[PDB]
């Protein structure tokens, strides 16, 4: 089937280029133009560009000729996005998306995306702080983190259901987030309930038993 | 260039309602315009090309209409998977341009939050900082006001507020809070209150807690 491989996660300072890669499979690379996409968290959509794999032609929003740079190594069957000059203006998601036997036909296959951060502020891992009280709440909270993502579980999975886990907010260069749990209380504290937290960044994993106060 | 605007910007519906959302070209397109379905964090899918053409595996309930300028998504009898963004995007050459999107919402009855207050870990206490987090669970409609109130005065800086989106089992949103302050600041004061304003009631919800308690 048709697969588009996106690069991972970047964190970039101000001023700097980052490029990322998308390898195709499941279809005749050259045979179709790859687009590319971005789009701002909570945000809508708006097309970069696209490169034509079989002769490496390009076509440009004129917004972003001078800014991104496509191009397409046939033997790979991978395609790139270059971005220089960064600001936080580019931080977003950008998508590489197949097009139809036409440059212009409508985009059947996006790729999973590479989120790109845009900052000064340094890679940082989170403090983890627990949060003790027929229902009964608990929480984490993931403090003092950056970048962007950290997971949370609870009980490794195995509470799945009554789980709210809050988008992550920007407070001066650092995240917060939080993650509740509401579970039976006649079974905590008798059953444990244990939050894990992971930030791949800094490659640090947390786990937090919640206990009675 | 081109813009594409579309209507409304949000909408709640049923299942087995039907709805019409549109979209607006600002020159003429003819029937070359594309409409996208993308659910929370995934990528976006086609649903439509051509103005009227399903894409491949697109349930008969979706039909798009409209040529020239004016252009509309019918939705006929909506299931649970239909709720999520859509945009519009035409494809009469490049640039391609998109909408801001739809965003498509289950409507459901009014229902107050279930509020739990969680002063700091003692944990945290030790490092210098004393988060006090409130959690405001499974509430519809999303709209409230969160008020922290220290021995009776309301403050207002740093205040993290963040909300899910809409809970695809129970049709709510919910909202955690966290006010932030330094150790000592928090051990200058005893009354702590998280406070809120929702539409299922006249009187805020007020959860509170004695600091020395």
């Amino acid at each position: 089937q048709v697969k588009l491989l996106e690069s991972g996660p970047e964190l970039v300072k101000p001023g700097a280029s980052v490029k990322m890669s998308c390898k195709a499979s499941g279809y005749t690379f050259t045979s179709y133009v790859m687009h590319w996409v971005k789009q701002k968290p909570g945000q809508g959509l708006e097309w970069i560009g696209y490169i034509n794999p079989y002769n490496d032609g390009t076509k440009y929003n004129e917004k972003f000729k001078g800014k991104a740079t496509l191009t397409s190594d046939k033997s790979s069957s991978t395609a790139y996005m270059e971005l220089s000059s960064l600001t936080s203006e580019d931080s977003a998601v950008y998508y590489c998306v197949r097009g139809g036997y036409r440059p212009y036909y409508a985009m059947d296959y996006w790729g999973q995306g590479t989120s790109v951060t845009v900052s000064s502020a340094k890679t940082t891992p989170p403090s983890v702080y627990p949060l003790a009280p027929s229902m009964v709440t608990l929480g984490c909270l993931v403090k003092g983190y950056f970048p962007e993502p950290v997971t949370v579980t609870w009980n490794s999975g195995s509470l799945s259901s009554g789980v709210h886990t809050f988008p992550a907010v920007l407070q001066s260069d650092l995240y917060t987030l939080s993650s509740s749990v509401t579970v039976p209380s006649s079974t905590w504290p008798s059953e444990t309930v244990t939050c894990n937290v992971a930030h791949p960044a800094s490659s640090t994993k947390v786990d937090k038993k919640i206990v009675p106060r | 260039e081109l813009q594409m605007t579309q209507s409304p910007a949000s909408l709640s519906a049923s299942v087995g309602e039907t709805v019409t959302i549109t979209c607006r070209a600002s020159e003429n397109i003819y029937s070359y315009l594309a409409w996208y379905q993308q659910k929370q964090g995934k990528s976006p899918q086609l649903l439509v090309y051509n103005a009227k053409t399903l894409a491949e595996g697109v349930p008969s309930r979706f039909s798009g209409s409209g040529s020239g300028t004016q252009f509309s998504l019918k939705i006929n009898s909506l299931q649970p998977e239909d709720f999520g963004s859509y945009y519009c995007q035409h494809h009469y050459g490049t640039p391609l341009t998109f909408g801001a999107g739809t965003k498509l919402e289950l409507k459901r009855a009014d229902a107050a939050p279930t509020v739990s207050i969680f002063p700091p870990s003692s944990e945290q206490l030790t490092s210098g900082g004393a988060s006090v987090v409130c959690f405001l669970n499974n509430f519809y409609p999303k709209d409230i006001n969160v008020k922290w109130k220290i021995d009776g005065s309301e403050r207002q800086n740093g205040v993290l507020n963040s909300w899910t989106d809409q809970d695809s089992k129970d049709s709510t949103y919910s909202m955690s809070s966290t006010l932030t302050l330094t150790k000592d600041e928090y051990e200058r004061h005893n009354s702590y209150t998280c406070e809120a304003t929702h539409k299922t009631s006249t009187s805020p919800i007020v959860k509170s807690f004695n600091r020395n308690e």
